[PDB]
Protein backbone atom coordinates (compact mmCIF):
# COMPACT_ATOMS: atom_id res chain seq x y z
CA UNK A 1 0.00 0.00 0.00
CA UNK A 2 0.72 3.79 0.16
CA UNK A 3 1.83 3.70 -3.81
CA UNK A 4 -1.82 4.83 -4.83
CA UNK A 5 -1.91 8.04 -3.46
CA UNK A 6 1.56 8.73 -5.55
CA UNK A 7 -0.27 6.96 -9.12
CA UNK A 8 -3.51 7.89 -8.60
CA UNK A 9 -2.56 12.16 -8.99
CA UNK A 10 -0.42 10.97 -11.59
CA UNK A 11 -3.73 10.31 -13.36
CA UNK A 12 -5.37 12.88 -12.68
CA UNK A 13 -2.65 15.44 -14.41
CA UNK A 14 -2.65 12.81 -17.32
CA UNK A 15 -6.15 13.03 -18.04
CA UNK A 16 -5.96 16.78 -17.44
CA UNK A 17 -4.29 17.45 -20.82
CA UNK A 18 -6.74 15.40 -22.65
CA UNK A 19 -9.50 18.24 -22.08
CA UNK A 20 -8.57 20.62 -24.95
CA UNK A 21 -8.00 17.84 -27.45
CA UNK A 22 -11.16 16.14 -27.56
CA UNK A 23 -14.11 17.69 -29.67
CA UNK A 24 -16.69 15.17 -30.49
CA UNK A 25 -17.38 12.33 -27.79
CA UNK A 26 -20.07 12.41 -25.05
CA UNK A 27 -21.36 11.20 -21.78
CA UNK A 28 -21.39 7.10 -22.63
CA UNK A 29 -18.12 6.84 -25.08
CA UNK A 30 -15.97 3.84 -24.27
CA UNK A 31 -18.26 2.04 -21.69
CA UNK A 32 -20.15 -1.20 -21.20
CA UNK A 33 -23.29 -1.66 -21.79
CA UNK A 34 -24.12 -2.96 -18.49
CA UNK A 35 -22.59 0.14 -16.29
CA UNK A 36 -24.83 2.00 -17.95
CA UNK A 37 -28.18 1.00 -16.59
CA UNK A 38 -27.98 2.50 -13.41
CA UNK A 39 -26.56 6.17 -15.54
CA UNK A 40 -29.30 6.41 -18.17
CA UNK A 41 -31.80 3.50 -17.37
CA UNK A 42 -34.26 4.86 -20.88
CA UNK A 43 -31.08 4.42 -23.43
CA UNK A 44 -29.87 1.05 -22.43
CA UNK A 45 -33.68 0.23 -22.74
CA UNK A 46 -33.78 1.40 -26.45
CA UNK A 47 -30.20 -0.45 -27.48
CA UNK A 48 -31.84 -3.61 -26.17
CA UNK A 49 -34.85 -3.45 -28.93
CA UNK A 50 -32.34 -2.62 -31.53
CA UNK B 1 -49.82 2.72 -22.47
CA UNK B 2 -49.76 -0.15 -20.22
CA UNK B 3 -49.41 -3.35 -22.20
CA UNK B 4 -50.60 -5.36 -19.14
CA UNK B 5 -54.25 -6.24 -20.04
CA UNK B 6 -55.06 -9.19 -17.51
CA UNK B 7 -57.58 -7.41 -15.00
CA UNK B 8 -58.92 -5.55 -17.13
CA UNK B 9 -59.84 -9.12 -18.99
CA UNK B 10 -61.10 -10.58 -15.65
CA UNK B 11 -64.09 -8.04 -15.00
CA UNK B 12 -65.05 -8.38 -18.36
CA UNK B 13 -65.51 -12.57 -18.26
CA UNK B 14 -67.31 -11.96 -14.65
CA UNK B 15 -69.46 -9.12 -15.95
CA UNK B 16 -70.70 -11.66 -18.85
CA UNK B 17 -71.57 -14.88 -16.51
CA UNK B 18 -68.27 -16.62 -15.76
CA UNK B 19 -67.43 -18.82 -13.13
CA UNK B 20 -64.47 -20.60 -11.97
CA UNK B 21 -61.46 -20.38 -13.48
CA UNK B 22 -57.60 -20.93 -13.19
CA UNK B 23 -54.58 -18.58 -13.08
CA UNK B 24 -51.21 -19.17 -14.35
CA UNK B 25 -49.11 -15.99 -13.73
CA UNK B 26 -45.84 -15.59 -16.01
CA UNK B 27 -43.89 -12.15 -13.54
CA UNK B 28 -44.67 -9.31 -12.72
CA UNK B 29 -44.83 -5.97 -13.74
CA UNK B 30 -41.85 -4.07 -14.65
CA UNK B 31 -41.32 -0.16 -14.46
CA UNK B 32 -41.86 2.51 -17.06
CA UNK B 33 -38.16 3.78 -17.95
CA UNK B 34 -39.72 7.28 -18.38
CA UNK B 35 -43.09 8.66 -19.64
CA UNK B 36 -42.81 7.67 -23.44
CA UNK B 37 -41.08 4.28 -22.47
CA UNK B 38 -43.37 1.65 -21.33
CA UNK B 39 -41.97 -2.28 -20.50
CA UNK B 40 -41.76 -4.98 -22.96
CA UNK B 41 -43.93 -8.30 -23.10
CA UNK B 42 -41.30 -11.12 -23.40
CA UNK B 43 -42.32 -14.37 -25.51
CA UNK B 44 -40.26 -16.64 -23.28
CA UNK B 45 -41.99 -16.25 -20.39
CA UNK B 46 -45.86 -16.81 -22.05
CA UNK B 47 -44.37 -19.93 -23.55
CA UNK B 48 -42.86 -21.27 -19.93
CA UNK B 49 -46.65 -20.49 -18.96
CA UNK B 50 -48.15 -22.83 -21.08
Amino acid sequence: FANIGTRLDDIIAAVSAAEPIDVNNGKLNGRLLSDIEPLDNATYNTILLE
Amino acid sequence: KSPYLMFYSLQMYFANGGGPCYIVSTGVYDDWSDSETPPTINFSDLESGL
